[PDB]
């Protein structure tokens, strides 16, 4: 239990932060991503990659929707920099930018099974880089033609389970990363 | 103690595939689920009050949309009373005309039609699809992408795909901001391979619409729709937003279709306890209701969900059949990876290949799968020779043809030089002769020189932000010494003005000749009738590489 | 009212096809493009053409296709940016009933898009019932 | 400068296959050849005077035999005048009963019926096959051999095959003299896997008949017939010698069928300029004329000939259809290698698999192909998991089922100890407990201890020369503590006494229950009728290894 | 005559299948085989049985099959080695017209296999015309 | 031209010989087997394997039929030992024994493409071994599931061509290497 909810997340006042928005079951009902990597290790590495760039990291839990795009949007609304990072319990991640259409983004990582802890550090770093309004080289495209054949069914099931913790109208909750 | 027999079997690729046991509560069942609604229709004063056991007071946006626009209420009650087995029989009966069928099916409710096709085995379904397919002539659609969103490669591969026979080609991006470049490369290459080949760039809805408005695409296919309200919501649309979007594409003279597919609701968390087939049926009707001419279905990108459960692939063919039977153009998937087995994927493909559909594959990968940005196709560049061989073996027109290296090389080169001239003209990050030659002989991005992604990304966005349209491309080509290609680009633009290609199943063949379900009506009436592989086409299919003459 | 026999227009009745600025299908040659005698403004499908196709689709037994072409005919008059605005407005949790009804009025009064205007009013009413208006998420 | 695209395609296995350009002169053309005779029939005083443009004065032994016994001359002229397109339509029309078809087809001439099926594409042919197949329930046949004629291995593999679902199994020899051992091994193992599984040992005609006379076989299949007189002669028979042999097997209470297949005439030098399908048609009629109940065709062992030319695989399905349409049991090949490609071979198999035939494969290799003494099957032991998966994907009964290693191991073991006891009893070269356990966990001969071939070869011939019959095997089993297996072998013996299983498509299932076209009449009448995979069998097919319960 | 309604004999009319020793399908147990009350000589299909099947095949619309069963009923009486002798005799270039005709007479008079005798005489006549007798190779 | 026709072959006098019967085109119209091995090299090695066993080898050419089985039989009837070796131009080989059904044999090699010169020497020696009425270990079973996929079409073609040299009624001819 490395995550503690500390009241409704408020909008950011300074542009030196990047919000990490995680699904309603992240760190709770589910504790590892689709390929076993612990949520704790993932968040830690994402946090690390962000701060490593001189930017603050603020973690919140979204409930209005389990869809990673909307989770990220709920986050970029509260982000002082306008940049956020959505992550589903199963691992799927996205770099969003306040102002972009929900299903649009700066960078997307559509194949959770392929993300490593180094990748998650890279994601946090580029996010922090976008917060500083720079133009970082996109994190190398990971693509495995057999990713779906091996994990789509599992992916759907994990998502089915996380979606059970979705609460309509319930605003994000800032979290204390223990 | 281990049985060597089972150890050999355990190493088999097919055992790497994802398999699951039916989970009826979460809709993880392909078709014929017990939670699926029984067919019913209750109409009062020309308005449905009950749809498949559901009262209008409970209709969600999908029910409302379907009930009001998707069913011919004039014959609805009549057809509902008809026996589903009798109807299924009529679908595969070679002597019941397609024109006799359509008036009946287009009057059925989602549950009704699903009940009908479910009385069928795959052989009967194929027998029916060859008759229900809207266009008389079958066709093919290919993917043209690469992990680097490299424009030179796209142009070359697109030219080859077009040369091999694909009448529709689709690209997409690893890095969104690259889109404008991919689209243009795809469009330029395709026209060099064969003028008339329609092209699309699959992006987020709003973004894709603007790209079509700027003139960098010929049509749009991935205009998504979903089987349940909550999933449609996370899809960021409603039946009305999509219906509006469909009319918007048409108002700009662009052909379009929706995209759906069994398993998406499951993949997105809300199946509402229904079977993949029933929910997909709702999408098919959503499509009909909106006035969209065709639909890309057959699970498509979520192929891993229905294939993991019993009768999954049989359900995929069934949804393609529901589509055609509903008098809609059907781009029958066979565009996504779902197995490590060649045997398994072949079986899945033959379901549409054998009888033929408007687009046998709605995304056969024209590049090796490592470059396929849709995470892998059910077929790819390396299967080209096998596909032409199966065509020859079964005397089945798969829409493709054997080709000569010398020809491919030439066309790929002309497409690289053409795009080079386009980039120079529009003042975009240059395409060097190295890149051109590289693209001429490549098999994939691994063979392509690394490009300045950060620079391209910039100019790519500029085309959007400064509304740089396709005319700039036509002129660059003309002044670059590619008068012919510029004219071709112009001709494709003229097609948008006439609206002929906006009709069901339309594609452009020969010399700018539209070929749709309107002027190429499928007239199947049993053996020796309907489309038949023969003449020069058969000769073309027969001449594959390696055929030696015994004399 | 045209029919299947009249299709393809490009082949049967090319003269029936004229653009917004009023150019002929033939006028769109590379030359007229390089001399700008024809530009992007002359290359838009006219509501007339779209209506001839709706007629043909109706004759081909495709009423919904015709209906779609009808709406399309109405939208040819709506600016690109306005189209995108409308579309986005219809997406989940984007607008308020008022804004949608307002969009409808604009469509009907400013563009004479009666068909599309009713479509939007219908959505507005249903969006209330199914909670897809701003604030419903 | 080569295109890396074509270099990648050049390495593809499919390009190792043998392909050739049609050679009409030497009959190197699958079907629809110009040299093939036009259908015709002239009857005078109840005797054919002209058959397919040929006058009786020129009839060769085949013409004579076909003309006199193969055609129902009562309706011959009537059906000859019917329109072939109309007939082909009737074959695939789900509403024209099989019972209404047979009276017409068995009245057609070889050329006539060939003309009919030639108006069909493979989807129509499959649609027809599901209706024309004699037995309502489809089945499968497997090969059980190994490169060392090792009897311990055969008994084990045979028991597994029987366990996996094969209702008929066949073995053969690398070294002829070994036959008696193989046959006994096969017979013993099969009965342990599932009492009722019929067994055969494919050898030279005279030799095989004696083996049946001695009681070491349940039936015979490779009783060959050929399309031309010259090739039939090199085959060392005539239509009369084989017809005689057919009645000889029957007089001993043994079920049998002939074997033919497209391409054999070509493979043996005399096609007489005719197409493989026309010649194969002659064989089908020779079979009918002889009074034989079934036929093993679909090119079979000469699959490499029709497959090398256009429409070759389509022709293969055509001959299978001609067979069933003529009211003959069809063991539809899918038992021989012809390609290095999994895609290609899968397409070839699905032609019979999808609609189902009396025996979808007349030789699915139950051992890895390196042990297949028929030079390789279209499928082998390593494909077992894929086969069960495709059954699951398409909800098609392929005649097999998923099995547990634990069960297979047990059965394989009981079969090895059973045979050991038999060898001890009959005083033959002993089977050591090492060989027993080895065979229990082997995947092929590579895992088997080397045997004294010279010693076995001796005792093998002794069984023949000293006329040692199957009773010696029954007793050895009984005294060896295998009362069960002994009675089983006796029960098989009982079947020969009653003759029920001598009828079209007969096999023995359950508790010694014959299942033939007589008591299991195929009653296909479109969707929701005829054979349907369902109930416990469906559950059996659904439960494949790896199906994780989503919880 | 035996009808399809009588098939499977083993199921419908077991008693119809008895040996010339009035033994029934049931007397074929391991016991009677170990005590030799039942031997390889009691386990041969009788011409009666085969003729019952011919009837059934005829009733099933398979006359060729019934004809084959009729000839088989005739051969149940011919010794194993004699069967082999005849078969071989019918193969290409094995015999002379005389020998075949001789086989025929033997079949007819010694085994009263009328049908099979004619079959052989027919072959003999055609073998002359088609040149498949000894010396024709 | 390593083969010369020396009059109709006559029945063997002593049981110390093994007859090598080859197709009507062997060494003539065709000079190499299906996989390129020269007929001369093959014959030489088979002869070698024969004599290496202490048995004489007599080569003849059959015309009555191109089928390898019958070619071998035509040979085993003139063989003083009753054992013969049939070989088609394309390579297919068989060890026959006078008195055996035409389509039966002592040993068969159904996949010509897999036969090497060492194999052909083995063939010749086991034949000579059978002439000495011994019970030799059969030549190891060669089996390639892809043999047909790659060569059946070729095999059929080669055989079609050799069969063109078949002459009905024409008795075998003695050959000189
Ligand atoms: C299967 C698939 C794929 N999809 Co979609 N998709 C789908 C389906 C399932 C998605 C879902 N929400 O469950 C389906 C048909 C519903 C879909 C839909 C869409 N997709 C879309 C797009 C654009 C894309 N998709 C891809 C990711 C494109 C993928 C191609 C690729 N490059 O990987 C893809 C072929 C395979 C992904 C996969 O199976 N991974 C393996 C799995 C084990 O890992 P995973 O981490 O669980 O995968 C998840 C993510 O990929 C995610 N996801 C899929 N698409 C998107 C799009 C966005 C914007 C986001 C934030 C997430 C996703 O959903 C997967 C399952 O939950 C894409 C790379 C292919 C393409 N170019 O068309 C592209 C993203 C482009 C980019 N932003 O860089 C849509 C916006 C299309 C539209 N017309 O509206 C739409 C968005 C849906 C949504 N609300 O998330
Ligand atoms: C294809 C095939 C095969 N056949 Co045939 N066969 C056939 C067909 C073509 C042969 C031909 N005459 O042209 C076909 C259907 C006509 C046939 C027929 C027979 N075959 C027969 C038998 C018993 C066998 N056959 C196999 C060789 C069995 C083979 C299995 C195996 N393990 O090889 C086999 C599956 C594949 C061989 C191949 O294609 N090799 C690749 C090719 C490139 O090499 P190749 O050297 O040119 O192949 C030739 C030889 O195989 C030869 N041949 C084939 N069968 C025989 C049998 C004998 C006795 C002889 C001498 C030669 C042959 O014909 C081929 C082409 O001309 C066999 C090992 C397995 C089997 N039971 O099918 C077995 C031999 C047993 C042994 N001696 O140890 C028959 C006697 C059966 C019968 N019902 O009468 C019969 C003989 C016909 C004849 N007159 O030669
Ligand atoms: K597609
Ligand atoms: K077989
Ligand atoms: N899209
Ligand atoms: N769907
Ligand atoms: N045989
Ligand atoms: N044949």
């Amino acid at each position: 239990g490395f995550l503690t909810e500390v009241g409704e997340a408020r909008q950011g006042t300074q542009q030196d932060e990047v919000i990490i928005a995680v699904g309603p079951a992240f760190g709770l009902a589910q504790t590892v991503n689709i390929v076993g990597i612990p949520h704790k290790s993932i968040l830690r590495e994402v946090i690390a990659g962000i701060e490593e760039e001189g930017i603050k990291a603020r973690v919140i839990r979204c409930f209005k929707s389990s869809d990673v795009a909307f989770v990220a949007v709920e986050g970029n609304r509260l982000s002082g920099s306008g940049i956020s990072i959505g992550i589903q319990s199963k691992g799927t991640t996205v770099i969003h930018q306040q102002g972009l259409p929900p299903l649009s983004n700066l960078e997307l990582f559509p194949q959770a099974p392929l993300l490593t802890l180094e990748t998650y550090r890279q994601i946090g770093k580029n996010a922090a880089r976008y917060a500083k309004r720079e133009s970082p080289q996109p994190v190398p495209t990971l693509n495995d033609q057999m990713a779906r054949p091996k994990y789509q069914a599992k992916s759907a099931i994990l998502h089915i389970k996380e979606t059970k913790y979705v609460v309509t109208g319930k605003n994000p909750q800032e979290l204390r990363v223990a | 103690m281990r049985s060597k027999r089972f150890e050999a079997l355990a190493k088999r690729p097919v055992n790497q595939d994802g398999f699951v046991k039916e989970w009826i509560e979460e809709g993880f069942i392909a078709m014929e689920s017990p939670n699926d609604p029984k067919p019913s229709i209750k109409i009062v004063n020309g308005a449905v009050t009950e749809l498949d056991g559901k009262p209008v007071s409970d209709f969600d946006l999908i029910d409302h949309f379907i009930a009001r626009y998707g069913i011919n209420l004039n014959r609805a009650e009549e057809v509902m009373a008809m026996d589903s087995v009798k109807l299924a029989n009529m679908l595969c009966d070679p002597n019941v005309k397609r024109s006799e069928i359509v008036p009946l099916t287009t009057a059925m409710t989602p549950a009704k039609i699903v009940e009908v096709v479910s009385h069928m085995n795959v052989v009967e379904m194929m027998m029916a699809m060859q008759k229900m397919r809207a266009r008389r002539t079958p066709s093919q659609q290919a993917h043209v992408t690469n992990v680097k969103d490299n424009p030179v490669q796209i142009a070359a591969d697109a030219a080859e795909g077009a040369w091999r026979g694909f009448d529709e080609q689709e690209t997409t991006v690893a890095v969104a901001r690259y889109a404008p470049f991919n689209a243009i490369a795809l469009l330029v290459g395709s026209q060099v391979g064969r003028p008339g080949v329609l092209t699309q760039c699959s992006l987020e809805e709003a973004t894709e619409l603007k790209l079509g408005m700027l003139g960098h695409t010929c049509y749009a296919e991935t205009i998504s729709v979903y089987g349940t309200e909550p999933v449609f919501t996370d899809g960021d649309d409603t039946p009305w937003s999509k219906g509006f979007l469909a009319s918007s594409y048409a108002s700009r003279g662009l052909k379009m279709r929706f995209t759906s597919g069994s398993g998406s609701e499951v993949q997105m968390g809300y199946a509402e306890g229904k079977s993949m087939l029933y929910l997909e049926a709702r999408c098919i009707y959503i499509t009909k209701a909106a006035g969209v001419q065709g639909l890309q279905n057959g699970s498509v990108s979520c192929i891993g969900v229905p294939s993991a459960v019993p009768s999954g692939i049989r359900a995929v063919l069934a949804e393609n059949l529901i589509c055609s039977s509903l008098d809609l153009e059907c781009a029958s998937s066979n565009d996504q990876t779902f197995t490590h087995s060649d045997m398994r994927r072949t079986a899945r493909l033959l379901m549409q290949f054998l009888p033929g559909t408007d687009f046998i594959s709605s995304g056969y990968s024209a590049v090796p799968n490592y470059d396929n940005m849709f995470a892998g196709s059910n077929e790819d560049a390396e299967d080209f020779d096998d596909y032409n061989v199966i065509q020859r073996d079964l005397k089945v027109d798969g829409g493709l043809r054997p080709v000569r290296e010398e020809d491919v090389i030439a066309i790929r080169n002309k497409a690289a030089r053409a795009l080079q001239a386009v980039f120079a003209g529009m003042g975009l990050p240059p395409i060097t002769d190295e890149e051109v030659e590289a693209a001429t002989y490549a098999h994939g991005s691994k063979d392509m020189p690394e490009r300045n992604i950060v620079e391209d990304i910039k100019f790519a966005q500029e085309i959007i932000n400064k509304n740089r349209n396709g005319l700039e491309v036509v002129k660059a080509l003309a002044q670059g010494g590619f008068t012919d290609v510029a004219q071709d680009m112009l001709n494709i633009q003229k097609a948008k003005l006439t609206g002929d290609y906006l009709h069901t199943s339309a594609i452009i063949v020969g010399d700018g000749q539209v070929l749709s379900a309107v002027n190429d009506v499928n007239d199947y009436a049993g053996p020796a009738t309907g489309y038949r592989l023969q003449g020069e086409r058969w000769e073309e299919i027969k001449n594959i590489p390696g055929a030696l003459d015994p004399n | 009212s045209a029919r299947v026999s009249d299709y393809p227009l490009a082949n049967k009745h090319p003269e029936w096809v004229k653009t917004a600025t009023n150019k002929t299908l033939d006028d769109f040659t590379l030359e007229n493009v390089l001399s700008n005698k024809v530009t992007a403004q002359d290359m838009r499908i006219t509501p007339e053409t779209l209506r001839l196709q709706a007629s043909i689709a109706k004759d081909a037994g495709r009423d919904r296709l015709a209906m779609n072409f009808e709406r399309a005919a109405e939208l040819t008059a709506v600016p690109d940016d306005r189209i995108l605005e409308i579309y986005n407005a219809l997406r989940p949790y984007r607008s308020t009933k008022e804004e949608l009804l307002a969009i409808a009025d604009d469509l009907e009064s400013r563009y004479q898009a009666k068909i599309c205007a009713a479509f939007v009013r219908e959505a507005a009413t249903l969006y209330v019932e199914r909670k897809k208006l701003k604030g419903d998420d």
